[PDB]
RNA sequence: CGGAGCCAGCGAGUCUAACCUUGGCCGAGAGGUCUUGGAAACUCCGUCGUGCUGGGGAUAGAGCAUUGUAAUUAUUGCUCUUCAACGAGGAAUUCCUAGUAAGCGCAAGUCAUCAGCUUGCGUUGAUUACGUCCCUGCCCUUUGUACACACCGCC
């Protein structure tokens, strides 16, 4: 088993449900106000858990990639923008939310600070991530 | 109305037709004998059967 | 394995394996009254109050 | 070198084309 | 061009 | 009596392939749901212009089907259907959107009226496509019509164009969308109800042809 | 050139159509000393057919198609070093 | 000040009159320099 | 005001209606920052 | 056959250098009057409607021309597909807000590519409804081409027309040099008893040569036979810089 | 060595057109007998179905794996057989462009061991192809011969 | 030292290199198994190379496929081309030639764009 | 219209002496007032108050102008002519809240914008007149009815001789066009229970 | 039928601009247009002078 | 709308103590600060909803910063309200035949033109003719010479 063996949704929302019913995340508190970007036009629709889903998504994403930082995660989670009548140009995501979810993963023990900067998978989190994908396939 | 099926056997070139309407020499299927010239609209190859509602009226030029 | 409940303006369907709400139906312009299933279990007929 | 790349001649052949728990410094002593 | 020009210039 | 055995071990690859896929490996069904066997064209004169003799898996066989005169009459009928359906100003090159709405469309014509959806679309094509037609004869400037016939390629082309633009006109901006309105318009044209836009236009064209024949 | 064929077409030009020196100018070999070894081992075709005698004069209209055969060790190691060995068509 | 290049030659009725009497004198000579079948 | 965002306006009885009017009339001390204005 | 196109273009560079030492030129002497040339006209990329009707006017201007569509045609396989079609000239048009500005002529079988800025155009599609063009294989007239560069541009510019027109062949096309600005008009006429009366029709413009490269259109490594010098301190003092 | 397909009118002995289209040298031609299409075949691994009559000049390329020699056409004008350089025969429908089948013929020809060799007598691809093909007039049998004695 | 074979396939700009070697069934695209191909609606377009011939011709092999470049549907056409011609090359040079040209006849009877691509660009009318 | 200088002036018969011959046609047929009176009676008819119509007026110049049932035409003629060139130039005029749209110009032909199944008649003084009540009552209630009522002053009603079949009128008498369309709308009222 | 009144203006000229409701921005609409056409005129004329 | 996934290709002259970057931290946001080095369209899963609609953002106010010395005619970004106009465009007209029309972004700025833009690069990708000289026209010919067989046989 691995994380690459299981698809996007079937790993991400399963790990989100796992981190939900564990509850060891400590959500930022200024959740339910924020927009995950500067170009969204609403907060997320499932405010009792979108932080858990985002934590699972960044866990999968740093499993698949090697070493990431908050600026790279911002540039990747950003998108287009209906800024007005003018033609459209790319925007960035929300650095405070990305730093909060990476600090939450640091205090859990899934990620850790690597050389050349950046955050990578720890050993306990490495054992932890693919197990819930194995129970997904189970 | 009794519709009938009929197989084309020769697309008459060189006739003076309306652009987009090609004459053709079709022949029936209930008997394989009696032929009739009709004028069809779309792209038509040889020996692809087309449908006829009128059974007896011959065709002509389209000026 | 599924059952449908009919609240006001909001029809839910639950599953028998976990007993939590799994799907909703809320395109109802008034209170919604009768929820029923076809015998092949594939389509839900809901009679509401607008008609 | 761009001109030689545009005339690469794709059938050239010669005989020469056949082929931690430590600190930083002691990896050199190891190798 | 030539038709109407030549006709108008001769007639 | 008679018996042929070819495989002997139970073949299971190291990657787990889904059971519907290794069931489909026996006989190719469309979208892994619909057999191209037992589909016949109940009308004559449109066989070899619709094409339901090749079991494909999904209507995206992107071969070159237009650089000859008549060789757009051999790519299959539902691929011509989704390719004719893909085009408007809001969508060109949105073919995966067109494929997913044709998938929802034939799925719900199954869940309403289970004959099988490719049978429904084929005899819908045959009942839709008109049989006589009118052209503008010249006459120096007189607006006189004249009656001609239509080749089967023109019948199939105008049939898929009438079905697609009828679903467009039926879900331009009202309650439903293009998927279920193509479903309802196509089952009306398959049954022959004369309530669909397709058979309305066929009856109108044949009526004016019959009138000024 | 019409009348000055008296002076230029010499040994150094009439031997310049030879398959070893055309091979070396096409850079298919290191030198003539192993280009003759290759085309004597019978690895080198010109046109559709293989050519083995190392005195062949490749003409003007055949210089474009003097290439290695499929299924040969040198073609295999060339495609291996370039790492493009498309092994469907034999090599 | 000074400028780099001559600007675009604006098309005036005088320059189209000189071009037209050039070409009509030329074809009154019928001295058009086309190719030949050779 | 703790209302499910699809429990439509024909619903939502008096304690939630008084609560949301109380939010809209006293909007400072409900942990809403200068986002509000 | 990349070694074949490289060998033939290297032979072409040698032939051009040898002819420039021992100075119809070298690139055109095989086909000066035998083969009637064929011309492929394209626009830049996703053209405007005004540019497209200008390209239609150019295709109607000189015959044996097709107006090939240009959207997502990559330039190298465009020119090598044109080579495998075995036609002779390519003509590319670059616009600016509907006003055409660049006319690139490329005699693409390893031949020269000239490039022309294209200043003041007038399109008959947006002035005059008078009917069709004449479309006869025309006559050509050229005014004071005397420089060596002038002979080169008149060679590569008149070797794209139909060879050997008749006496009755009506339309004349002029290329007049007014201080390094080739002005182009084209006319039809009749012979009156007093003289001749012309009729202006089709496009009019003027083009200034600004590059003339020996390679084909796609390469950009082509050795420059001539390009103008905008920033010498004697730019506006002579012609054919 | 000019990569083209020339056509002449046999009524007036002039060159009709320099019917180009390939990228390399052509090697084998045939006209049909029922629609009179041309079926050229050239060393750019490509056969090329041409229709040169009636206002169109329709081109249609078909792309084979290896190099191509030795074309022949069935006398009912419905398909065309072509050899390859990779010891194979293919047959192509021509109102379509799909194949019908490829006869593999590189294991059943015995070229001879030359007296000017270092190599073996079987592995050396000397004439492991078919330089000439022909159909039979019933339409089924195909005879084929190459530079080897088989 | 295992019997390996390597093939290439490419639509418009995508490129797919496939390494077929004697394995036990697993089929990988960038490490991820063949069940998870990204655009999710052409998964049968990538299945049908290993569905025309039966999985028993895939029981003995395993395929690792790296894919770079190109868009979504060009990538999935490149994967189906690499899978098909890698399977026929492995059967060309490691098991029987009758099985090889039986596979080749089956693929060229379904459609020959599964094996070779019309890679010659346009007509100048 | 005619932009003279100053600004527009409409084309009536009575608004000048010789602008009709100045443009190059006849003052005897310069007749927009019968169009105004005919359309205002069609708008103020009770079947229009019930909303069973849509009025496509047109001219000789090929244009097609649709008016809604909800149009309140100005009651005078001078305000109507002031509205007319606003229609003929801006091609679209609003309501008092400016969201909707009531007097539009549409594409040709009229047969495109007509309903799916519809019976086609004209005004025909040269016709055996069927009684309008049982004429509408004859056919069933799935195909619509259209009248191609001419706003001609004098001449032949051959304008729609390419789709219209049933050449029928209201009498053999000299009527006005407002009376003809009002007789047909009242016959539709008696046919459809209004 | 709910009936509405068509908005239009007496002696309607398309060449003239429409009846401005607000006098406080009517002159700025006239001048932000005039200014733009006069700026285009003076820039076109000075560059023709320069050439 | 809200989450989630994912694939390109052209391109390579820099401020290197104030430019561009990898990474840490601060703020919802823009941006700041400290250190290192010199890809949209698309797909999937959820929420509305046939309504000037939430599409739509023109305009006005309020607040946080970056820079233009010092706002002092609001330097541009962001946050919340204010929700005007606007509903696919007549007469006609123009263009277009396959990796084409079209949709989509990404680069560069290559002596002439182009920054409001210009040119390249890829991505997705169809419908309809592919015949006819009837209409509009344009052109050619009216000694067959061209050497067999055949056909035409005084413009």
């Amino acid at each position: 088993v691995s994380v690459r063996d299981v698809a996007a949704q079937d790993f991400i929302n399963a790990y989100a449900s796992f981190l939900q019913r564990q509850g060891k995340l400590e959500v930022p508190g200024y959740v339910d106000i924020v927009k995950t970007s500067s170009g969204n036009e609403m907060p997320p629709q499932d405010a009792e858990g979108w932080f858990y889903k985002r934590a699972a998504s960044v866990a999968r994403h740093i499993y698949m990639r090697k070493q990431v930082g908050v600026g790279k995660l911002n540039k990747l989670y950003g998108g287009a923008k209906s800024r007005g009548v003018r033609p459209y140009k790319h925007i960035d995501a929300s650095g405070s939310i990305n730093r909060k979810v990476l600090q939450a993963l640091e205090k859990i023990g899934i990620v850790e600070i690597s050389p050349k900067g950046g955050r990578r998978i720890s050993e306990n989190g490495q054992r932890d991530l693919d197990r819930i994908a194995a129970q997904t396939l189970e | 109305t009794p519709v009938t099926l009929a197989k084309v056997i020769k697309v008459l070139g060189r006739t003076g037709s309306r652009g987009g309407v090609t004459q053709v020499r079709v022949e029936f299927l209930e008997d394989t004998s009696r032929t009739i010239v009709r004028n069809v609209k779309g792209p038509v190859r040889e020996n692809d059967i087309l449908v006829l509602m009128e059974s007896e009226r011959e065709a002509r030029r389209l000026r | 394995h599924d059952f449908a409940v009919t609240s006001s303006t909001r029809v839910q369907i639950f599953s028998s394996r976990t007993r939590q709400v799994i799907k909703t139906f809320s395109r109802f312009k008034d209170v919604v009254y009768s929820a029923s299933f076809r015998s092949d279990g594939k389509l839900l007929c809901a009679g509401d109050a607008t008609g | 070198l761009r001109e030689k790349a545009k005339e690469r001649n794709p059938d050239e052949y010669y005989h020469a084309m056949h082929s931690e728990s430590l600190s930083m410094d002691q990896v050199k002593l190891l190798k | 061009q030539l038709k109407n020009l030549k006709a108008a210039l001769k007639a | 009596d008679f018996e042929v055995v070819e495989e002997f071990t139970p073949v299971v690859l190291a990657t787990p392939i889904p059971e519907e896929v290794q069931q489909a490996q026996t006989e190719i069904k469309l979208f892994n749901k619909w057999s191209f066997e037992e589909v016949e064209v109940k009308d004559a004169s449109l066989v070899d212009y619709v094409q339901v003799r090749q079991p494909i898996f999904v209507a995206h066989t992107a071969g070159r089907y237009a650089n000859k005169r008549f060789r757009k009459a051999q790519c299959p009928i539902i691929e011509r259907l989704t390719n004719s359906l893909m085009m408007n100003g809001r969508n060109n090159g949105k073919k995966l959107k067109a494929v997913r709405i044709i998938k929802h469309t034939l799925d719900i014509i199954n869940v309403l009226t289970d004959q099988n959806p490719i049978q429904v679309v084929v005899d819908a094509i045959t009942n839709t496509g008109p049989r006589e037609d009118t052209t503008r004869v010249g006459g120096g400037g007189a607006a006189r019509r004249q009656a001609v016939d239509v080749s089967p390629l023109r019948r199939v082309n105008q049939a898929i164009a009438l079905l697609t633009i009828g679903a467009r006109e039926a879900a331009f901006r009202n309650i439903k969308t293009i998927a279920e309105t193509l479903a309802e318009e196509l089952i009306n044209a398959a049954k022959g109800s004369s309530t669909s836009y397709a058979i309305k236009k066929k009856d109108e064209l044949e009526r004016v042809a019959k009138s000024n024949r | 050139k019409i009348s000055d064929l008296e002076n230029k077409v010499t040994v150094s030009a009439i031997c310049r159509r030879r398959l070893p020196v055309i091979m070396h100018r096409l850079k298919m070999a290191e030198t003539i000393q192993d280009a003759v070894k290759f085309i004597e081992q019978g690895h080198v075709r010109v046109g559709p057919n293989l050519i083995n005698d190392p005195a062949y004069l490749v003409t003007r209209n055949m210089e474009d198609y003097v290439t290695w055969v499929d299924n040969s060790k040198i073609k295999k190691t060339l495609l291996r070093y370039r790492n493009q060995i498309d092994d469907f068509d034999f090599s | 000040f000074d400028r780099t290049a001559k600007p675009v030659p604006v098309i005036t009725s005088e320059v189209t009159e000189s071009l037209e009497d050039m070409i009509r004198r030329r074809i009154q000579d019928s001295n058009f320099d086309d190719l030949q079948r050779r | 005001a703790d209302v499910d965002l699809h429990k439509r306006a024909g619903e939502l009885t008096q304690e939630e209606l008084e609560r949301i009017v109380q939010i809209m009339q006293n909007p400072t001390h409900y942990k809403i920052p200068a986002w509000f204005l | 056959m990349l070694r074949r196109q490289a060998r033939e273009r290297r032979e072409y560079l040698y032939r051009k250098a040898q002819e420039l030492q021992d100075s119809v030129d070298d690139e055109y002497a095989a086909t000066s009057g035998i083969m009637d040339p064929r011309i492929i006209v394209t626009t830049s990329r996703d053209p405007s409607t005004r540019l497209s009707q200008f390209a239609k006017e150019i295709k109607l201007l000189f015959p044996n021309a097709v107006r090939l569509n240009r959207g997502n045609y990559v330039m190298p396989n465009l020119v090598d597909a044109c080579k495998k079609s075995g036609t002779t000239d390519l003509v590319v048009l670059h616009e600016h807000r509907g006003v055409p500005t660049s006319l690139t002529i490329s005699h693409f079988p390893h031949g020269p590519t000239a490039q022309f800025s294209l200043h003041n155009v007038v399109m008959r599609h947006d002035i005059i409804n008078a009917g069709n063009q004449s479309e006869v294989n025309p006559h050509l007239i050229f005014d004071n081409f005397t420089t060596a560069l002038g002979k080169r541009v008149v060679c590569i510019l008149k070797h794209l027309f139909n060879a050997g027109p008749k006496k009755d062949s009506e339309r004349v096309i002029t290329f007049a040099n007014r201080g390094d600005f080739i002005s182009v008009r084209q006319h039809v006429y009749v012979r009156t008893r007093e003289g001749v009366e012309i009729a202006e029709v089709g496009p009019r413009f003027e083009m200034r040569l600004f590059e003339l490269r020996l390679g084909t259109l796609e390469n950009k490594d082509a050795d420059v036979e001539w390009q103008l010098r905008r920033f010498i301190r004697t730019a506006n003092k002579k012609d054919y810089l | 060595d000019n990569f083209d397909i020339h056509v002449w009118s046999v009524q007036t002995g002039q060159l009709l057109d320099a019917l180009s289209g390939h990228e390399g040298p052509v090697s084998c031609l045939s006209f049909s007998q029922e629609n009179s299409v041309l079926a050229s075949a050239s060393w750019d691994k490509t056969i090329r179905i041409w229709s040169i009559f009636g206002r169109s000049q329709q081109v249609e390329p078909i792309e084979v794996y290896s190099d191509v020699l030795a074309l022949s056409m069935r006398p009912d004008g419905k398909e065309v057989a072509v050899s390859t350089l990779k010891g194979q025969i293919s047959i192509f429908n021509i109102e379509d462009a799909k194949q019908v089948g490829n006869i593999d013929c590189r294991k059943d020809i015995i070229s001879g061991r030359f007296n000017q060799d270092r190599f073996t007598a079987k592995n050396s691809e000397r004439s492991k192809f078919f330089t000439t093909i022909h159909y039979s007039f019933d339409g089924m049998a195909i005879v084929a011969g190459g530079n080897n004695n088989s | 030292a295992v019997p390996s074979v390597q093939t290439f396939g490419k639509k418009k700009s995508a490129t797919a290199v496939a390494h077929v070697k004697a394995g036990k069934g697993l089929i990988k695209v960038n490490g991820s198994p063949i069940t998870l191909v990204e655009p999710e609606i052409l998964r049968f377009k990538v299945y049908e190379p290993l569905l025309l011939v039966g999985l028993d011709k895939f029981s003995n092999i395993d395929i690792r496929v790296r894919v770079t470049g190109g868009g979504h549907v060009s990538q999935v056409y490149a994967i189906r081309q690499a899978i098909a011609k890698g399977l026929v090359a492995y059967h060309q040079k490691y098991v029987d030639e009758q099985s090889k040209n039986e596979l080749k006849k089956a693929f060229t009877s379904y459609d020959r764009t599964l094996l070779i691509a019309d890679s010659r660009r346009p007509e100048p009318k | 219209t005619h932009k003279i200088s100053d600004k527009y002036v409409l084309l009536n018969c009575d608004d000048h002496q010789g602008l009709l011959k100045k443009m190059g046609r006849d003052i005897s047929e310069a007749r927009p007032d019968i169009t105004h009176q005919c359309l205002l009676t069609l708008l103020d008819s009770p079947i229009n108050k019930a909303g069973k119509l849509q009025v496509y007026i047109q001219t000789s110049r090929g244009i097609l102008i649709e008016v809604n049932p909800t149009v309140r035409i100005p009651r005078t003629f001078k305000r109507f002519s002031g509205l007319m060139v606003q229609l003929l130039h801006k091609l679209s005029i609003r309501s008092v809240n400016s969201e909707e749209k009531l007097l539009k110009v549409i594409k040709n032909p009229i047969t495109d914008h007509l309903p799916t199944k519809c019976r086609k008649v004209t005004l025909s003084f040269d016709a055996p007149v069927i009684r309008v009540q049982d004429y509408i009552e004859k056919l069933d209630d799935d195909e619509s009815i259209c009248v191609f009522v001419g706003a001609m002053a004098r001449g032949k009603d051959n304008f729609a001789d390419e789709y219209v079949d049933e050449k029928v009128g209201l009498s053999n008498y000299p009527l006005s066009a407002s009376v003809a369309c009002s007789k047909f709308c009242h016959g539709a009222e008696d046919a459809w229970n209004i | 039928i709910p009936t509405h009144a068509p908005k239009y203006e007496e002696n309607f000229n398309p060449d003239k601009k429409s009846y401005d409701p607000d006098r406080t921005r009517s002159e700025i609409n006239k001048m932000k247009a005039q200014l733009k056409k006069e700026r285009k005129f003076t820039m076109k004329e000075i560059r023709k002078d320069a050439k």
